[PDB]
């Protein structure tokens, strides 16, 4: 009866919204891709090793020996991807909302992401491709533009003085584990969560009309699951190596650079903003910043309403921030020549722009014409 | 009179007891029916190309 | 008494079950 | 002068399609918790079912007949002579813990 | 108008039982009712004569909310049988 | 008074079963269970097809490989 | 370098038929859960 009573209060009758939209649906598919890529995972490990010499062969072990071992690799590339579109959503949500003022709930959210970036970089290093090698050794490197220890911190996390066995084998150990440190978070951001109760599109408090979870919105994450695996499985047997890039199935090979070298596709927005800065540490710190100014967006809110759904400029300037953060997308993924400098330039300072001078600005002028 | 969905209803799932009893009995007969199915119009859709249709040929 | 009835047809609906997936 | 775009704006943020006033939709913080709880019955009562038939409109996905729609004119700022206090009071407490 | 017309129609002998207990004489409470009662009409005007048409039950709830009211009261039902059926029982 | 409370006009909204406002519902009521409990039981059937092929696969993945079974 | 390849699309075929026979499924159930809600009317009455 003590753990019911936690599931009760958890899932069974837990007083939601009567207004919430699909956009919350995301913080559920979260958790079942989180889980897909657990089992998915754990079942590519059965097999998979993590040694130089036979990391190659035992992926394409799995792929074509083990059975059905094609369908569970591809669910977890696939998923991979799938986790990181619903992690997109659930924090585009969140901005746009005003969700970001569940403070905690929020910060530990920022954790998650940067834990699943962590997570999802040392497992595309696993099969030990050309882009796996390649990205890791383009990647890590950034450190050492640090300024007084990070020429040392790279060999340490490498195991030496380039990317290598020691590397490939430590970045296995961390994978298998990490999205099990995710989950745990997960917990904690749960539990913030139901101390600060859940929000609506309006940005109103929903005290006055709120419904069981179960079994309304039992039967919308389920419905929304489906569409998550709809998604999913659509990529696996139609497009598995659509998202994918085709220099990881050419072995590595420390000798030989591929000519387009890029992050996956989930990075390219952050690779856009490292490479408009010429600098090397600015070109770090921006990298960095790009991802931890989700930390102030709850700092430079000004708007007395809550939620965008009543704010034409935020609006405007959120679905531009998108736009610009898909031009990023875009730019990460060409190649470093005119015309995509200038225009990941212009990108790169609009991101920022957006973030920290106009949307606040926006929101002020907003509270002026409501007489606030 | 009893109608055409009543009458499954009625008799057939009513009680949670025999509503599962029909679910497994459905889905076991589901599984042999949509198989066969969808394997046959997959192998109508790919005619001659798979090795089934061509074994005859070296064997 | 009255969970005989119910209870043969879990029995039965768990037995078709282990022919279910195996 | 500009009382035309604040008329526009009004329109334009959307909320008096569900029929809500403006200070229904006020982000809550100790200060306007504060101020909704000075509240007399009468101006909560209303608030609560402003707000609740607001939800149960964007539950739904509709807005009210265009009759029904709130007015600039007849949008009523019923939470600010209260919240002004409040924050008043706030500052003065404020002022008096900085000496 | 509509009082006179609802008494019109409805208050007639057919639709009318006269009931009595105690010390009393059924032949006595019978000579009394046929020298008072037998007065009132004994059918209709060929129309106008409401009967019954049954009344469909509808699964569905009511919520009052009210805070100020001490205590929720709560009053749940499923549909009945009727007067005649012998499930009532 | 309380006796002004008249009940909203569900016709709109109703199924075609129960429409009329002088017919017991009970004979259609087996019937509009009977439909939307098979929607249910159809769903059921649909993802236990699903769920016994997921989990065979995985099955077999920790089962005896190609290659194994090739060199025995 | 693809070997699962017909097979893969067997699945596909399978799945796609399966989703487009579940997809509406579980939608009418949501439908007919959240039906009471989506159809209710909220009247205020306060006293004088
Ligand atoms: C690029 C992919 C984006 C596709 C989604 C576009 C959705 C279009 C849309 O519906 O926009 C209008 C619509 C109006 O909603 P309300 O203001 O609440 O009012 C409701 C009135 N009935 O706005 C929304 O749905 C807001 C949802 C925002 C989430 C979108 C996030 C996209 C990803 C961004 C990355 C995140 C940043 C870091
Ligand atoms: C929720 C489930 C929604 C339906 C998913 C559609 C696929 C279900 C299915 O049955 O697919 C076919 C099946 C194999 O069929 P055959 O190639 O004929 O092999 C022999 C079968 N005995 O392959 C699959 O599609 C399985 C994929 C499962 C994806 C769901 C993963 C759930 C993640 C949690
Ligand atoms: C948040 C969770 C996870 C994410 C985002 C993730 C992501 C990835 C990615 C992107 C790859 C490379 C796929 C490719 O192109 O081949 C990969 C490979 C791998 N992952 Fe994960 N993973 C996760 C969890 C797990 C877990 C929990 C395990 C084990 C318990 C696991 C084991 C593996 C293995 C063995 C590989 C190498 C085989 C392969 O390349 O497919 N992963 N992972
Ligand atoms: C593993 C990744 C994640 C999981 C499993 C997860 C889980 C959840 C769940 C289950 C909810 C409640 C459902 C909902 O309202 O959507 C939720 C809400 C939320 N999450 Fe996450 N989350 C993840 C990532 C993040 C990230 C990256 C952020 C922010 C950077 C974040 C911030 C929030 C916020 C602010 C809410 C409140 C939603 C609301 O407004 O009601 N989460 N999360
Ligand atoms: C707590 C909670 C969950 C929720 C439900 C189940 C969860 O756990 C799961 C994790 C993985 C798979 C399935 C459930 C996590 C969050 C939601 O969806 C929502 C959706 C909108 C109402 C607020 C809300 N609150």
């Amino acid at each position: 009866h003590p753990l019911m009573k936690i599931v009760n209060n958890a899932f069974i009758d837990l007083p939601a919204p009567s207004n919430i939209s699909s956009w919350w649906n995301f913080g559920s598919l979260l958790g079942i891709c989180l889980i897909l890529q657990i089992l998915t995972g754990l079942f590519l490990a059965m097999h998979y090793t993590s040694d130089t010499t036979t990391a190659f062969s035992s992926v394409t072990h799995i792929c074509r020996d083990v059975n059905y071992g094609w369908i569970i690799r591809y669910m977890h590339a696939n998923g991979a991807s799938m986790f990181f579109i619903c992690l997109y959503m659930h924090v585009g949500r969140g901005l746009y909302y005003g969700s970001y003022t569940f403070l905690e709930t929020w910060n530990i959210g920022v954790i998650l992401l940067l834990t699943v970036m962590a997570t999802a970089f040392m497992g595309y290093v696993l099969p030990w491709g050309q882009m796996s090698f390649w990205g890791a050794t383009v990647i890590t490197n950034l450190l050492s533009a640090i300024p007084y220890i990070g020429t040392n911190l790279v060999e340490w996390i490498w195991g030496g003085f380039s990317v290598d066995k020691a590397t490939l084998t430590r970045f296995f150990a961390f994978h298998f584990i990490l999205p099990f440190i995710i989950m745990a978070i997960a917990m904690v951001h749960l539990l913030f969560l139901h101390e600060t109760g859940s929000n609506n599109p309006t940005g109103i408090s929903s005290d006055v009309d709120k419904i069981p979870f179960h079994p309304y919105y039992t039967i919308k994450d389920i419905l929304g699951a489906l569409l998550l695996i709809l998604a999913l499985m659509l990529l696996v047997l139609f497009a598995p190596d659509l998202l994918g890039d085709p220099d990881n199935y050419t072995p590595a090979n420390p000798l030989n650079t591929p000519p387009h070298i890029k992050p996956e596709w989930y990075f390219l927005f952050a690779y856009a903003i490292l490479r408009s800065i010429p600098n090397k540490l600015g070109g770090v710190l921006a990298l960095a910043f790009s991802i931890l100014i989700l930390a102030l967006i709850p700092l430079l809110h000004t708007s007395k309403q809550r939620s965008m759904m009543f704010r034409p400029l935020s609006q405007c300037l959120f679905w531009a921030l998108v736009a610009d953060l898909l031009t990023l997308t875009w730019i990460g993924g060409q190649p470093v020549e005119h015309p995509y400098i200038t225009i990941g330039q212009l990108a790169s300072v609009l991101y920022f722009l957006l973030i920290l001078v106009l949307m606040p600005t926006a929101g002020t002028i907003e509270n002026k014409l409501l007489k606030w | 009179a009893p109608t055409l969905t009543a009458r499954l209803y009625s008799l057939l799932f009513r009680r949670t007891s025999t509503f599962a009893l029909t679910i497994v009995v459905g889905a076991l007969f589901f599984e042999r029916a949509f198989d066969q199915g969808a394997d046959a119009i997959y192998e109508h859709i790919n005619e001659g190309k798979l090795w089934k249709h061509i074994k005859h040929k070296y064997e | 008494r009255n969970w005989v009835p119910t209870a043969q047809l879990w029995g039965a609906v768990g037995a078709v079950g282990l022919v279910s997936a195996t | 002068w500009l009382e035309g775009i604040r008329k526009w704006y009004y329109n334009a943020a959307g909320f008096n399609k569900l029929g809500l006033m403006r200070d229904d939709t006020i982000h809550e913080n100790d200060d306007v918790k504060e101020a909704i709880r000075r509240l007399p019955e009468n101006l909560y009562n209303d608030r609560v079912f402003r707000i609740k038939r607001a939800l149960d409109l964007s539950m739904r996905q509709q807005i009210l007949p265009k009759e029904q729609w709130t007015k600039y004119e007849e949008d009523k700022s019923y939470l600010e002579p209260y919240l002004k206090e409040v924050i008043r009071e706030r500052k003065e407490r404020e002022e008096w813990a900085k000496k | 108008a509509d009082l006179t017309e609802y008494l019109s129609r409805h208050y007639k002998a057919p639709r009318m039982v006269l009931a009595a207990a105690g010390g009393l004489e059924h032949r006595q409470l019978l000579d009394l009712a046929q020298k008072h009662f037998s007065g009132l009409s004994g059918t209709y005007d060929e129309d106008a004569v409401p009967t019954l048409s049954p009344c469909r039950f509808t699964g569905s709830q009511i919520c009052h909310r009210e805070d100020g009211l001490p205590l929720a009261h709560v009053a749940i039902a499923v549909e009945g049988p009727g007067w005649a059926h012998p499930d009532n029982v | 008074s309380h006796t002004d409370i008249k009940v909203p006009d569900f016709s709109d909204y109703r199924r075609p079963e129960v429409l009329d406002s002088t017919k017991s519902s009970k004979e259609s009521s087996e019937a509009r269970k009977g439909f939307s409990y098979l929607v249910t039981a159809t769903t059921t059937v649909g993802v236990a097809y699903a769920a016994k092929n997921v989990v065979s696969q995985f099955v077999s993945s920790m089962s005896a490989s190609a290659d194994v079974l090739a060199m025995s | 370098a693809e070997p699962e390849h017909d097979h893969r699309k067997r699945m596909g075929l399978k799945m796609l038929l399966m989703m487009g026979l579940l997809l509406p499924l579980v939608y009418a159930m949501k439908r007919h859960k959240w039906s009471v809600l989506k159809s209710r009317k909220l009247a205020y009455r306060p006293p004088k």
